[PDB]
DNA sequence: CACGACCCGCACGTACGCAGC
DNA sequence: GGCTGCGTACGTGCGGGTCGT
């Protein structure tokens, strides 16, 4: 039971080994550009050879840069009392828009949000490592809606021990969203309506939704909500005419579900997303 | 007739020795483990070497600097690593030693699906293929699998930086997110005290165009073990919103670990109906 | 720190496939 | 076709490894 386990391993031994001699064959550009296929010790003996003739694997760019392409991050090191940041890398250009010499020398309480200086201040203390969540100023957004002219803060994950990488963490900052129960009572209104319907939102809560419609579709609506409660997670879209605050019409698309709860399956709320 | 065979073949054998034994001393590691090294693990090693290398070249006041690849390393939170258009990391930072009990010599060279958990290899495949990436996976811990959340950007090759699972408030939740207990210190942060909040779920506080991000994150909870959900809307009761990252956990009661982004934005107008 | 329990690596010896005076 | 330089593939035997009750 011994023999034929051990024959076949070293048999698998012979098929990887070879298989990284003939792959790094290919990667020494000597053994690719020579006609035939060499001699397995000469092969090394090349690999070696080009292999001499070059804090693990990667240089201090290489890690650099492989930490902003990875998260936009960025090195910087501040005191850990005044504030005062005493180096950054250059990455902070292509994450912030911060020239170099606008990071270096200024204080870090100066370059995050006003009301993120206090946690930035619970940082430089005492009574190790360091792991915060800061937003900071862009210069020449990623928490909430663009403001109309403002400056940009992003939000900064900060780890070190002060030295810290700061990297962005992009996949998490994201008509008019609506909710209902399943009587078609608005339980929500995001403020887009203001510039989308015109009504405050809580101008329409409280309300059902067929108040707002036309008296010649809101039979269709009702069928509609009837049918989102009876469709499960499944999305139904409806166009109707919408009474706005100005005294009009407006045609108005509204995609709907169920929101079901992802463990106990129950009914939240009916999501709408109201568009004209 | 052999004994040609026998001291020639001994003697090629010698040559490829040295070869090998040579090649391993110059790797980029130290002398220490560059020196007594496995045969097969030398080969690894340099094709990454000279994979990364082209992975690299192929693509778009003392002191702080001397260290700055120990600092970046051990500044992070997780370990860095670069893999290629097949699956095979051609980096991976000696941290990972830390979080996942993973030898950075072993994992140098292999494919990542031999390290991650099965039933989430479609997931990862998915992922590279066969810009920006984002997800959670179970990877080989040795301290029997360890919550690695990833992020990075896809260039053709994957590069990353993860890190691992086990101004702020703690909540417990059922399954469902339905606030079991929450301490006090909300009342720092948010509008209501831990009893105007307990007895609901989650979902009747969640700004209505996030729910389905968070929706998403607890699927991936629930069938993973741990989550972390992206940059949402926590209403107020009287308006508005404040914005929470939450790192959660179960096994059962969900543990909601909310990290606080900002204060309370936009407090006059009313979103939901809980805000009258 | 033992002990067969092995498993895995390693090299050894050899057997089969190709050049050529 | 003799037989030797030259090289890769096969199988097994040995010494250094880690578990387990």
């Amino acid at each position: 039971l011994a023999r034929e386990n051990h024959s076949e391993i070293e048999r698998r031994r012979r098929n990887k080994m070879t298989a990284y001699i003939t792959e790094l064959s290919d990667m020494v550009p000597t053994c690719s550009a020579l006609a035939r296929k060499p001699d397995k010790l000469t092969i090394l003996r090349m690999a070696v050879s080009h292999m001499k003739s070059l804090p693990s694997f990667l240089t201090d760019q290489e890690l650099k840069h492989l930490i902003l392409e990875a998260a936009d991050g960025f090195l910087f090191i501040v005191s850990c009392e005044t504030g005062r940041v005493v180096y950054v890398s250059d990455s902070v250009t292509p994450v912030l828009n911060q020239p170099q010499s606008e990071w270096f020398g200024s204080t870090l309480y100066d370059q995050v949000h006003p009301d993120d200086v206090d946690k930035l201040r619970e940082q430089l203390s005492t009574s190790s490592r360091r792991s915060f969540i800061c937003r900071m100023r862009c210069g020449t957004n990623g928490l909430g809606s663009v403001k109309e002219g403002e400056p940009h803060f992003v939000v900064v994950h900060c780890t070190g021990y002060l030295v810290a990488i700061g990297r962005l963490q992009v996949t998490s900052s994201p008509e008019f969203i609506s909710r209902h129960n399943i009587e078609g009572i608005f339980t929500f209104v995001d403020h887009r309506c203001v510039a989308t319907v015109g009504y405050q939102p809580q101008e329409l809560l409280g309300k059902n939704i067929v108040e707002f419609c036309h008296p010649e579709d809101q039979q269709l609506l009702r069928d509609s909500f009837q049918q989102v409660v009876k469709l499960k997670g499944q999305v139904l879209s409806v166009m109707f005419r919408f009474r706005s605050k100005t005294r009009e019409w407006l045609w108005m698309r509204t995609s709907s579900f169920t929101f079901q709860n992802p463990y106990s399956d129950e009914i939240e709320y009916i999501i709408c997303t109201n568009t004209n | 007739r052999k004994e040609k065979s026998r001291d020639a073949a001994r003697s090629r054998r010698g040559k490829e020795n040295f070869e090998f034994y040579e090649l391993a001393k110059l790797l980029p590691l130290p002398a220490a483990i560059t020196s007594q090294l496995d045969k097969a693990s030398i080969i690894r090693l340099t094709i990454s070497y000279l994979k990364m290398r082209d992975f690299a070249n192929q693509g778009d006041i003392e002191v702080f600097e001397a260290h700055l690849g120990s600092h970046i390393l051990q500044s992070l939170d997780g370990f860095v690593f670069a893999l290629n258009q097949e699956g095979k990391f051609l980096y991976i930072s000696e941290t990972v030693s830390i979080y996942l009990g993973l030898s950075q010599v072993e994992l140098t060279g292999s494919s990542v699906f031999d390290y991650v958990h099965p039933g989430d290899h479609v997931e990862m495949a998915e992922q590279l293929g066969m810009l920006e990436r984002s997800f959670f996976i179970r990877m080989k811990s040795t301290l029997g699998y360890k919550v690695i959340h990833i992020t990075g950007r896809l260039r053709m090759g994957l590069v990353v930086v993860a890190h691992a699972l086990p101004h702020m408030f703690v909540t417990r939740v059922n399954m469902d997110l339905n606030i079991i207990y929450c301490e006090n210190r909300i009342s720092d942060y948010m509008d209501l005290t831990p009893v105007d909040i307990v007895g609901k779920r989650c979902y009747h506080f969640i700004h209505a165009e996030d729910v389905e991000g968070i929706r998403h994150s607890h699927l991936d909870l629930l069938n993973k073990g741990q989550c972390v959900t992206k940059y949402y809307r926590w209403m107020q009761k009287n308006g508005g919103y404040i914005w929470i990252q939450s790192s959660a956990t179960i096994a059962k009661n969900i543990i909601w670990v909310n990290y606080l982004l900002s204060n309370p934005e936009y407090k006059d107008t009313p979103m939901d109906i809980a805000q009258l």
